[PDB]
């Protein structure tokens, strides 16, 4: 009873709901840094075709 | 694919909370429907008590 | 052909939020459909509350 006090359920539900929130927070900024269109695509052009015909 | 991980968490504990509100009144439910049942017959045996000579 | 970042990423960003806002709005038709058919459906009780005889 006694540990049981000292831990309740209620603190065990909000410390996992902070990792949640923390989780979901670490995910945004992860994927705003990683972001494909900021760099990656350069070219954006139709040149698929012509990518083609180089191939 | 962005996971939100405190929506679905919180999610699932209001689809409990729902799911405990609709079982207590599904039981209230019956529970009223096996009440107008037994005023149903309590109304019948008074009808009987009245034809019989009992007051 | 000159790219404009920025603006392909604030587009981006204002596009997500006007799916955002037009989800949210269709959800709202769709509720207010909803109470449309439930207060028909009290009329249609009301209706029949009062012929049966129950003011």
């Amino acid at each position: 009873g006694e540990k049981i006090k000292t831990v309740s359920p209620e603190r065990t539900e909000r410390v996992m709901d902070s990792v949640m929130e923390q989780r979901d927070q670490i995910e945004m900024m992860t994927e705003a840094l990683s972001d494909p269109s900021l760099s990656e695509g350069i070219l954006d052009f139709e040149d698929d075709a012509a990518i083609d015909e180089q191939l | 694919m962005v996971k939100n991980w405190l929506f679905g968490k919180k999610r699932k504990e209001d689809a409990d909370a729902l799911a405990t509100l609709k079982g207590q009144q599904n039981r209230l439910q019956a529970e009223a429907r096996n009440l107008e049942r037994q005023s149903d017959e309590q109304k019948i045996l008074a009808s009987k008590m009245l034809k019989a000579g009992n007051k």
